[PDB]
């Protein structure tokens, strides 16, 4: 139950003027102040606007805030890729006697070039072999856009067991990371000649391999 | 309030 | 004016979550609203309540008023939060915030970094750290990757350091994966000039507060 709703996603080009809207009821925005918070991947929310339009020191002047009736708006004039973050309006709800936050809008800035991922496939450490297990670690970093397809193979066939794969994660530089682990027993590992991590991004694919004969 | 404060 | 949170990374259902916030660079008695804010997975933000520094009068979000209590320890310069009868609905990241000075050139709010509290019946477990030693298939065109596998731990978070924080350039520690076991696995790698591989030493400091375990492993290249 959201008494403050915002579009889930919003997109805008660099230099453009974009606005994030916040729709509330008479009991919060209609009569109370609204604050605007900005939050980057892995970061605490950063206060951007208070008392509907006031900027704290240090906040770029490209951000402006308005409010009328029971609606509020955040405006970025001159969109920068630096601005890619999540945005929340925040107000006080009289009906519910509590401070509330909006649904949040994820703002992405287009025009960033496509970047192909760097892929690193580590074999199992000999210690972990000593523990009768074998984990193959496939790290996929610094790609854009954030969709990537990962497939594992033992000697030639696909394997759909023991495979665990993260969702891609917005890194601090607005490109994405991800990682996939293949969990085997030491015997399974020594029962195939090669295991391979095949990561496909933007219709182009690269495949790294590890082989017990090398260790 | 700068942020969440007195109503 | 900074803030930081301490508390158990895991709490069992129906038990009581307890958190502490330590304040440095400003007094806790000051006439300010000190709020506890939680952010669930799914990035939903909820205001739990605040306490006013001078009187200590508190106001709670009515949806949680029974289970919550917020208080102040003037001698420690401390803020405290207790939430009873917790369920999986309280697994979230928790922050302490001070409104911040009301002046023409304020920096704004003040937020702690946030402590993730996971509510689950399953027991805490520390990670086993095995080294990710570079192949030459990893030493392609002078620079090799070498890392630490922080495997099979619960619950979040773990934090990794390289040479006790003395080496920062070229470290990417990846977000952890939630294995279908219910356990997390994570990796941290550092990219290095191949020349260093014979001379320098790379030790990763894996740290896991919820299970009180800390592991210090060194990574070494060895053929096979």
């Amino acid at each position: 139950q959201f008494v403050l709703t915002q579009p889930p996603s919003m997109s805008g080009a660099p230099g453009q003027r974009v606005t994030i809207s916040c729709t509330g009821t008479n009991s919060n925005i209609g009569v109370n102040y609204v604050q605007w918070y900005q939050q980057f991947p892995g970061t605490a929310p950063k206060l951007l606007i208070y008392e509907n339009y006031k900027r704290p020191s240090g906040i770029s002047d490209r951000f402006s805030g308005s409010q009328s009736g029971s609606s509020a708006s955040l405006t970025i004039t001159g969109l920068q890729s630096e601005d890619e973050a999540d945005y929340y309006c925040q107000s006080y709800d009289i009906s519910l006697g509590a401070h509330v936050f909006g649904s949040g809008t994820e703002l992405t800035v287009l025009g960033q070039p496509k970047a192909a991922p760097s892929v690193t496939l580590f074999p199992p450490s000999s210690e972990e072999l000593q523990a009768n297990k074998a984990t193959l670690v496939c790290l996929i970093s610094d790609f854009y856009p954030g969709a990537v397809e990962v497939a594992w193979k033992a000697d030639g066939s696909a394997v759909n067991a023991g495979v665990e794969t993260t969702k891609p994660s917005k890194q601090s530089n607005n490109k994405y990371a991800a990682s996939s682990y293949l969990s085997l027993t030491s015997d399974q590992w020594k029962s195939h000649k090669s295991y391979s991590c095949q990561v496909t991004h933007e219709g182009s694919t690269v495949e790294k391999t590890v082989a017990p004969a090398e260790c | 309030a700068v942020g969440i404060g007195a109503v | 004016v900074q803030l930081q949170e301490s508390g158990p990374g895991l709490v069992k259902p129906s038990e009581t979550l307890s958190l502490t916030c330590g304040v440095s660079g400003g007094s806790i008695s000051d006439a300010y609203y000190w709020s506890w804010i939680r952010q669930s997975p799914g990035k939903r933000l909820e205001w739990i309540g605040y306490i006013f520094g001078s009187n200590g009068g508190t106001r709670y979000n009515p949806s949680l008023r029974s289970r919550v209590s917020i208080s102040i320890d003037t001698s420690k310069n401390q803020l405290s939060l207790k939430l009873t009868s917790v369920t999986a609905a309280d697994t979230a990241v928790y922050y302490c915030v001070r409104e911040g000075v009301p002046t023409e050139a304020t920096t704004g709010d003040h937020w702690g970094q946030g402590v993730p509290v996971t509510v689950s019946s399953a027991s805490t477990k520390g990670p086993s750290v095995f080294p990710l030693a570079p192949s030459s298939r990893s030493t392609s065109e002078s620079t090799a990757a070498l890392g630490c596998l922080v495997k099979d731990y619960f619950p979040e978070p773990v934090t990794v350091s390289w040479n006790s924080g003395s080496l920062t350039s070229g470290v990417h520690t990846f977000p952890a994966v939630l294995q279908s076991s219910g356990l997390y696995s994570l990796s941290s790698v550092v990219t290095v000039p191949s020349s260093s591989l014979g001379t320098q030493t790379y030790v990763c400091n894996v740290n896991h507060k919820p299970s009180n375990t800390k592991v210090d492993k060194r990574v070494e290249i060895k053929t096979c």
